[PDB]
């Protein structure tokens, strides 16, 4: 039939940013 | 330290109250849970944090403002949109080339928040340069503990350098990329392998140009190594790349196949957590969509009886993907295939799935039906398959779906029973 393209979410995708901390 | 001291002291004369003052900046941005970064942006304290990033006679004022700064781009897209442009990328590509390894790795870890942030961000980021330093830095024999935590600090830069779409990354600096990602993948510390899988999950995310450029490389067969690892921070983005690697082609989908994914899926199609279960379903249901060699090859990995069981008891949204999976089957598979998939026991949950209030669903459903009728009309028993789907209560749906409000799905069922269930016999 047709491929299914993969649908906007974020499931698990990672962090975009990460602060640092002491 | 008040915002005033530290405005004070940033404006004097004397070096140590800048390093002092910049210190106090760096702890409130470290130390304090919400931090008063719009203070800080509104004190004007950014171009004098990008100022003192190239002050090579005074390290440490370096490395504070390089701290203050990963700090303050690690918040809302505004933040870091007032670190750049208050010029803070291409003095911290500049101090990537430091010789102390703490204040390099301090720009790297401000760069990769930069580039986090969004697409415009990114390609600047790219445009000034970032890639080489960033690969020279990670050409250095890391043999260290410290070493293997400034991998990691560089490995989600370089995967945040692979990421967002619209638009995607230049393709030039993806092919600058990409090699140092194969390497990557060798290593052996957990997190380097799940951030490089995630950069090559992005990278795989769009049209079949740019799964060609990552599977030309030839990390499919490392891929679905890792596709096999015990930990789910390293499986889960290597299923995201492979399934993003099966929407592509038929020779793409075949270069997944013969690095052996579908010996991983049995695992994956009962794995605990939905979402996994979810993506390798949604993943067989591409393969399933290809070609018949590969339709035969999900049939020699015992993975059809799986997926029956899939569709019978598992959640919707993996029930919903597992009619996606049958419904492909059913339409580019042989008689003998579908005969297979019938023989598992196919009929009465794809069936129970037509009370589903997802009108497409239903219309998916139905095609799959009609697909295995015309395989059973090519084999002669149309008739006991109608019986079949008479004694698992099937005809009852496609008769209530005969009053359904969406005329598609009337139209459908209407087809189908009269076509099949309306059969009159006369005999003698």
């Amino acid at each position: 039939r047709r491929k299914r393209k993969r649908e906007w979410d974020d499931d698990d995708d990672p962090p975009k940013k990460r602060r640092r901390l002491d | 330290w008040t915002v005033d001291d530290i405005v004070k002291g940033i404006n004097s004369n004397n070096l140590e109250n800048q390093l002092q003052a910049t210190q106090a900046a760096r702890k409130l941005l470290s130390r304090e849970k919400q931090p008063p970064i719009d203070h800080i942006i509104r004190a004007g304290l950014i171009p004098k944090f990008v100022s003192f990033l190239g002050r090579t006679d005074c390290s440490p004022i370096q490395f504070e403002s390089a701290w203050a700064l990963t700090n303050i781009a690690s918040g809302s897209s505004e933040q870091t949109k007032a670190v750049v442009d208050g010029g803070a990328i291409p003095a911290l590509i500049s101090l990537l080339a430091s010789p102390h390894a703490h204040i390099s790795e301090q720009a790297v870890w401000a760069l990769g928040n930069i580039a986090g942030d969004g697409s415009v961000f990114r390609d600047l980021v790219i445009k000034y340069g970032a890639i080489d330093p960033l690969l020279a830095l990670l050409a250095v024999p890391d043999m260290s503990s410290l070493a293997g935590g400034y991998l990691r600090n560089l490995t989600w830069t370089l995967s945040n350098l692979c990421r967002n779409k619209n638009p995607a990354p230049p393709l030039d600096a993806v092919e600058q990329i990409l090699p140092t990602l194969v390497r990557l993948l060798h290593h052996n510390d957990l997190e380097v392998l799940a951030d490089t899988c995630w950069a090559i999950s992005y990278l795989t995310d769009g049209p079949n140009e740019r799964i060609e450029m990552v599977v030309k490389t030839g990390v499919v067969p490392h891929l679905v190594k890792l596709l096999g690892s015990n930990e789910l921070s390293i499986m889960t983005p290597a299923l995201r790349a492979i399934g993003n690697i099966v929407t592509g082609t038929d020779e793409q989908t075949q270069i997944v196949i013969d690095a052996g994914a579908l010996a991983v899926f049995p695992s994956l199609l009962v794995h605990p957590k939905t979402n996994i279960q979810k993506e390798a379903t949604w993943t067989m249901s591409n393969i399933t969509a290809g070609r018949q060699d590969q339709i035969q090859q999900v049939v020699n990995h015992g993975l059809v009886p799986i997926l029956v069981s899939v569709l019978s008891k598992a959640d919707f949204k993996t029930q919903k993907e597992a009619v996606w999976a049958v419904t492909n089957y059913t339409s580019g598979g042989t008689v003998e295939q579908i005969v297979y998939l019938v023989h598992c026991g196919i009929i009465e949950p794809l069936m129970n799935l037509l009370t589903a209030k997802d009108t497409k669903i239903i219309l998916v459903i139905l095609d799959a039906i009609s697909n295995i009728f015309q395989a059973a009309e090519k084999l002669g028993e149309t008739e006991k398959l109608s019986i079949m789907i008479e004694e698992c209560g099937g005809l009852d749906k496609i008769e209530a779906l005969q009053n359904h409000e969406n005329e598609s799905v009337y139209k459908a069922s209407l087809n189908l029973i009269e076509k099949y269930f309306s059969v009159e016999e006369e005999e003698d």
